[PDB]
């Protein structure tokens, strides 16, 4: 996928190994190497008005 | 079977009439919606992202 990873304050559980919203759509997973939980926030995006 | 409410006749003439002696002042309330939300969507984005 593509976004933006940051850190996060989610207590995955051991086995648990992805996050999804109520839209299924990925939130956030955890580093094969290192056990820690990191948010996806998709890049910033819009339209530009004139 | 529903009732549609509970039925009162009218003590009807051709010559006697009920006036009001007292009254009273009510508050009702009605609510109406007035917009909906702003929403709006990329087709191309949506579609075929990235
Ligand atoms: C009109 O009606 C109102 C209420 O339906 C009367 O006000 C009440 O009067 C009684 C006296 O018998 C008091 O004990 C209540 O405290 C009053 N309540 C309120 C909300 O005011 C009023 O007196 C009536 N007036 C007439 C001329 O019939
Ligand atoms: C393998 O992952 C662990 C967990 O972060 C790390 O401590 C270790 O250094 C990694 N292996 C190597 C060879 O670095």
């Amino acid at each position: 996928g593509t976004g933006v990873l940051t850190e996060s304050n989610k207590k995955f559980l051991p086995f648990q190994q992805f996050g999804r919203d109520i839209a299924d759509t990925t939130d956030a997973v955890r580093d094969p190497q290192t056990l820690e939980i990191l948010d996806i926030t998709p890049c910033s995006f819009g339209g530009v008005s004139v | 079977t529903m009732s549609l409410g509970v039925e009162n006749s009218v003590a009807y003439s051709n010559n006697s009439i009920a006036i009001p002696t007292n009254f009273t002042i009510s508050v009702t309330t009605e609510i109406l919606p007035v917009s909906m939300t702003k929403t709006s969507v990329d087709c191309t984005m949506y579609i075929c992202g990235d």
